């Protein structure tokens, strides 16, 4: 039951907004972490010190 | 540490009968949980592949489908002791969050009741005998989305959240792809690896001699730098004119939702209790499975978090002033 | 063996509340595989007792009606609950006790009232805003579903048998809704 | 549910919006602004559903209905399940291929006339099930032709028995006797119990019709009689007045007792309602609603 | 009936709710 | 089929009754009941 | 398969010849980020098997055969629209006019 | 407790939440639509209906066919497919 | 609706 | 309820009634081209007559722990909370 | 049920009390006759 | 750690209740032989002299007729569904008899 | 009909969401880049090494 008040909020209203009183926070990475989108790197340029 | 009850303004005259309309036992309130389940976990000890398990025979009265998924032991607390030894660890906990990040690595379901007949339920799917989520090999194809999920998976769990792919597939909706659900999470993906058995050339480097920027970074560390500016040598180029031949290799992402197998005909969200749970042979005799699961190899000691969701209503009402009442129900599998 | 048969009793669905197709009564035999004539001819004539009994109680209390295990129970065949409306004693008729506030006083605290000389109290109605449907409980399945006495049994064209013994049988499908 | 099933082909194939293709005589009614109903509803449609509707009702279309004849009698086989209800897909599948192959004027014209005696000419499946002779009077004609006529004592009761026993079969619709091996049976209901072994009872009835037994002779019968010969004599029971066998014959000492058996309990279920109603109105153990109620009644 | 004047979804006019008439936009309503 | 002379504005529905009015009522009927899980409706055009 | 009296079609049963032509312009399937000359440096798709991926609803037989023998009919008799409802000129205009 | 079956006493299947509660309370329950929430706690059911609205006959789920004719061009690529969907089974075409 | 009361469990 | 307000429609009868029923009529025609649906104010009345008390109730009141245990581990509250006659709590506040 | 676990294998053992009689009886010299009976669990 | 067993439907009439207990593997005979040659113990057995020692490990007994119906009788002990033999961890005090 | 599809599915779906095995998507600028929303650096500060 301590899963169950999980799952359920997001399935009754939102849940990626940040209520505090009940601390109904989320647990979520950015998207950059466990998939590293790899660009390179936009460089194209020398700059100099 | 205390207790903060609001309570609403209900006048005199219309509280009192509030009091006594839902004193009687036809109004009489009922409520459930919303997950539902029969949540019990399953070892799997040190990198074995083929985990099975058969539950003894009994009822499936209303049964609505199973739902799995994996977690490790050392990042899970047994919540049968109110104090844990032997649990040293502190971080969004899979078995109580919704965290969930080892539903990729997974093999296969298979399913016999009474250890008799495969379901699928008089052979839906295109391998019958199981369910294959996970097709390493080649074979001939049934690969979804290059990844290796197959067909065979992703009609009975795409179309178990979203009721969605008998007619076509198309972005689910807006308002069904939930946070802990599958469709914003699943993210596949390949690269390819130089290959190895087409040519002479391919002697692979250990990480205290595969480097580049040399010169510019420290050795084998975020220490200061040290070297020699010099010529890259790890990354075999799979670019331009050097077209060094390539492996392929894959795999998918699913996280933070569990996989689901619905319990039905069609694999359809038709309902609460679908026409299999409904069924008279389900619902009056005794029914074993031998159910038994093959997952990737992984090191640390995991659990396999099985959840039968079944029924889980509970009636209560307050028959007089002072007293309350509550019938609990779960069914099936309506013990402790 | 077809003359004094063993009767077909039920079996209860506390789910569905329906009859769980009947099975041959296998655990009240005697064994009088061990007796001369003075006595299988009197444990015959006991047999022959519960199935007259068996059918002199189906008269007095079970519902006729055709399909024996119906899957869908009518309305007035089952037993409905009608309590008595319930009184609801109001406290205190705000008709005239918003005017006391209005005067000036406020209230605390709580003929019934000082202020007020009259308390009117209003009944409702108890019972459901329908009947019920589709199933019967408990009670209603000790009533009803006597352990059905099959004479000569098994004897007849296939759909005039008693499809419902078999506890598989949809009594609406003509099939066993199996494995799917 | 229904009657007729050509009804559920008109209700099948036909728009069911009014269209001049085939109801000219309504969808003309409301063109011209003549109806009780909502009278002006057509000038108020545009030019879209005026043109598409009154170009098409002042000459009509000139449709088949090739695909509507053949779900008359489609429908009307698996009424009367000489198809099963899987398979209607494949025979509609193989008869509109078949009229469509060897069609002609006498087709087209010999199908409508097929489909006029699944409508007043099926009257035979309404009535024989009032009559029932599916399997109670015909199937029980060939018993009465298999009985010997010549019964040495009672040769009159035996003869009033049998017109007693085709009564029974005759005013009830579900009853139905029939040939399964070497002898016939009789089953007062279809899903029914109550099975009585109708050669092995009217044996044990022949040389047992003329007894003038007396009123102290209870317990002899377990060696003479046979308890389906005693059910037999139950399911006779009601159809049987006190002017067939009269009170002096040992089935006067039976029939007319069973007569008073079933009337003990069409009173006393009337009294078993009032017992079970009381247990509620007063407050009593449900439980123990029925176990001294039975045994005052048994 | 003004059935001259809805854009009809074929024949049926497209006869829109009953809020569709009037407003009670204040500030907490 | 066999060429049914109509209208070229009534035989594609551009102008014309709707799902609602020209299917059979046993369809309406069964497009009625399976649109929470099997839906066909998209398929029998709604015109404007 | 986005055209449109296929894109949505309801089979009643039967054996449908379904010819295929498909295209191994090089040059117009890879979209780039540079908008270069493909087919000129070397690129090549090619074709090891194709198979058609066909998923099937079951619907049950008291209900399809009262579905495959009620859309024989000409008047239950499906329609489709199409998107846009195309047609495309593509009128010149040479040299900055 | 005993008069109802357990699918009726919890409404897990049988009755819509307002033909079981008593009518003090539907006349009650939507005159409180906006500040006294009250639609959280009475149980609608679904079913999910059986009885002849999925198969019976073992249908293959969905199966995959392998091209008869194709061929290889330079330019195009042809094939060919007898789908043959056989007696039963409806396709919707989009999927 | 006006009132139109509900229950939704996991897998709508 | 006071006729300065029912003939400025600030309170009683709403729009789709005091506008004449050939203009109610009128719109629910007319909202995919032309709305003048934002143009005739609708009221609301929030009704008296047993909605809000009268008589003294605290809104909000806190309870209270009485015989509070402890374990090394755990932690055991024990409440009393109690309401009378009236106030039917929700539960889930 | 539910036990505490040991390393032997230990085969559980219910007793379902269930009811049991006999009815032995001669009627002449010679012979003894006996029916049994054991409801529930019973043979015929 | 728990065996669940089943039975299936059948006439309770003149039934009377339950007994349990535990038993060594080599403690019983096969039963259905008069020399089982997997008894090789040799030390009073219970399954025949009718002396236990095994009945101390036990927890929680549910009886339950058809899956549904618990058989406390309607939650008639303080667990609605199981007949609580030890409660070993904490949490109540429902541990009488010291 | 190629292009017909392609903004079928805009109507229908929602469009920014992606999907991998039709492979559909939408190829979208971001537009700070086609539409340069110049402002000049995060200066003010002198950045040594």
């Amino acid at each position: 039951t301590e899963l169950s008040y999980q799952l359920m909020l997001d399935a009754l209203g939102d849940r990626s907004r940040y209520f505090s009183m009940w601390n109904q926070a989320v647990d979520s990475y950015d998207p950059d972490v466990r998939i590293i989108e790899n660009h390179g790197v936009e460089d194209e340029l020398p700059n100099y010190c | 540490i205390n207790l903060y009850a609001n309570f609403f303004p209900m006048a005199h005259n219309t509280a009192s009968t509030l009091e006594a309309m839902l004193r009687n036992d036809t109004n009489d309130q009922s409520f459930n949980d919303y997950l539902c389940a029969a949540n019990m976990l399953y070892p799997i000890p040190s990198n074995a592949t083929s985990v099975p398990i058969s539950i003894p025979s009994r009822n499936w009265a209303a049964f609505r489908g199973w739902s799995f998924t994996r977690l490790k032991t050392k990042e899970t607390p047994s919540l049968g002791s109110g104090f844990d030894p032997y649990f040293t660890y502190s971080g969004s906990v899979p078995y109580l969050d919704g965290t969930f990040y080892l539903n990729h690595t997974f093999k296969k379901v298979s399913i016999m009741f009474d250890s008799s007949v495969s379901w699928p339920g008089n052979d839906r799917l295109l391998t019958p005998n199981e369910f294959e989520i996970k097709r390493t090999v080649d074979g001939e194809g049934y690969n979804v989305a290059q990844c290796n999920m197959t067909k065979d998976w992703f009609l009975i769990q795409m179309l178990s959240h979203y009721n969605i792919g008998y007619q076509g597939f198309y972005v689910p909706e807006s308002y069904k792809d939930r946070m802990y659900s599958f469709f914003r999470n699943f993210q596949p993906m390949s690269r390819q690896v130089v290959n190895t058995t087409t040519y002479k050339e391919y002697q692979n480097v250990t990480l205290p001699f595969q480097h580049n920027n040399s010169g510019f970074v420290g050795y084998m560390g975020p220490t200061m730098r040290e070297g020699q500016a010099y010529p890259a040598n790890y990354p075999y180029p799979l670019i331009g004119q050097t077209a060094v031949p390539s492996l392929t290799q894959k795999k998918f992402l699913c996280d933070r939702t569990m996989w689901r197998i619905p319990f039905s005909s069609n694999f359809m969200s038709m309902g609460a209790l679908t026409d299999l749970g409904q069924n008279m042979l389900y619902a009056n005799s005794a029914h074993a499975l031998d159910m038994t699961f093959e997952v990737d190899p992984m090191d640390e000691p995991t659990l396999l978090y099985v959840l039968f969701e079944v029924f889980d209503v509970v009636r209560i009402h307050q028959p007089h002033r002072g007293v309350i009442e509550a019938v609990y129900l779960r069914t099936p599998f309506s013990a402790g | 063996s077809k003359e004094i048969p063993t009767p077909y009793m039920w079996s209860y669905q506390p789910q569905m509340g329906l009859a769980a197709g009947a099975s041959q009564d296998y655990s009240s035999r005697m064994n009088w595989l061990s007796a001369g004539p003075h006595m299988i001819g009197r444990v015959n004539g006991i047999r022959a007792t519960r199935n007259q009994i068996l059918l002199e109680q189906a008269a007095l209390t079970s519902t006729p009606r055709s399909q024996l295990n119906p899957p869908n129970w009518p309305a007035v065949q089952v037993y409905q609950e009608n309590p008595a409306p319930t009184t609801v004693l109001l406290p205190r008729d705000a008709e005239a006790e918003v005017q006391m506030t209005n005067s000036g006083a406020q209230l605390a605290g709580g003929g019934r009232s000082s202020f007020t000389p009259r308390q009117a109290y209003l009944t409702l109605q108890s019972s459901s805003s329908q009947p019920r449907s589709g199933g019967i409980g408990t009670l209603q399945f000790v009533e009803e579903f006597v352990p059905s006495v099959y004479f000569n049994p098994f004897s007849g064209a296939p759909g005039l048998y008693p499809d419902d013994f078999i506890p598989n049988y949809d009594a609406v499908s003509e099939s066993v809704d199996g494995y799917d | 549910q229904q009657v007729d099933p050509a009804m559920l082909a008109a209700l099948q194939s036909q728009p069911s919006g009014v269209t001049p293709s085939d109801d000219w005589a309504a969808a003309m009614d409301r063109i011209l602004a003549l109806t009780t109903r909502n009278p002006e509803a057509f000038r108020q449609q545009p030019q879209a559903n005026r043109f598409s509707a009154i170009l098409e009702a002042v000459v009509p279309s000139r449709t088949n209905p090739t695909h509507e004849k053949v779900l008359a009698i489609v429908n009307a086989l698996t009424e009367s399940k000489a198809i099963r209800k899987d398979e209607a897909g494949l025979i509609y599948n193989a008869l509109l291929e078949r009229v469509a192959r060897y069609n002609s004027t006498n087709v087209q014209a010999n199908l409508d006339r097929l489909t006029t005696d699944v409508r007043e000419a099926v009257a035979q499946r309404e009535r024989f099930m009032h009559d029932t002779n599916l399997g109670s009077q015909v199937a029980l004609n060939a018993f009465l032709s298999t009985l010997p006529a010549n019964v040495p004592r009672g040769q009159e009761d035996y003869v009033s028995f049998i017109s007693a026993l085709r009564l029974l079969v005759a005013e009830v619709p579900q009853s139905e006797v029939y040939q399964s091996g070497p002898d016939y049976f009789f089953q007062t209901s279809r899903q029914g119990l109550q099975t009585v072994n109708l050669t092995q009872a009217f044996k044990n009835l022949q040389g047992m019709w003329g007894v003038r037994a007396p009123v102290g002779d209870r317990a002899t019968i377990s060696s003479l009689l046979t308890p389906n010969t005693r059910l037999l004599l139950l399911l006779i029971a009601p159809f049987t007045n006190s002017s067939t066998i009269s009170r002096d014959s040992y089935l006067g000492h039976l029939i007319t007792l069973y007569r008073e058996a079933i009337g003990q309990t069409q009173v006393d279920e009337q009294t078993f309602q009032e017992i079970t109603s009381v247990s509620r109105a007063l407050g009593q153990q449900d439980t123990g609603s029925l176990e001294a109620t039975l045994n005052f009644l048994l | 009936n003004f059935a001259s004047l809805a854009p009809r979804h074929g024949s049926r006019p497209f006869m829109g709710t009953w809020n569709e008439i009037g407003t009670s936009q204040l500030n907490g309503g | 089929a066999t060429p049914s002379m109509m209208p070229q504005w009534s035989y594609m529905h551009i102008a014309g009754q709707d799902a609602s009015e020209y299917l059979s009522p046993g369809l309406v009927q069964f497009a009625r009941a399976t649109d929470t899980y099997f839906s066909l409706g998209n398929k029998f055009r709604n015109p404007t | 398969q986005k055209f449109f009296a296929i894109k949505n079609l309801l089979l009643l049963p039967g054996s449908y010849t379904y010819e295929w032509n498909f295209r191994k312009d090089v040059n117009m399937i890879l979209q780039s980020s540079l908008g270069n000359d493909l087919r000129v440096d070397g690129a090549s798709v090619r074709f090891d098997s194709i198979n058609l991926y066909a998923n099937f609803f079951p619907m049950a037989h008291n209900t399809a055969s009262t579905l495959e023998a009620m859309l024989r009919n000409d008047t239950n008799d499906q329609s489709f629209n199409d998107y846009l409802c195309a047609a495309n000129m593509l009128y010149p205009i040479p040299s900055n006019a | 407790p005993s008069m109802m079956p357990q699918w009726s006493y919890m409404h897990i299947a049988g009755q819509d939440a307002s033909e079981y509660l008593s009518p003090g309370l539907v006349q009650f329950a939507r005159a409180t639509d906006t500040y006294f929430s009250l639609g959280n706690k009475f149980r609608n059911p679904t079913v999910a209906p059986t009885h002849d609205v999925t198969t019976d006959r073992s249908q293959r789920l969905t199966l995959r066919f392998v091209p008869v004719d194709r061929e290889d061009t330079a330019y195009s690529y042809k094939v060919r497919f007898t789908l043959a969907v056989g007696d039963n089974r409806v396709l919707d075409m989009a999927s | 609706g006006w009132g139109l009361h509900s229950a939704g469990m996991y897998g709508g």
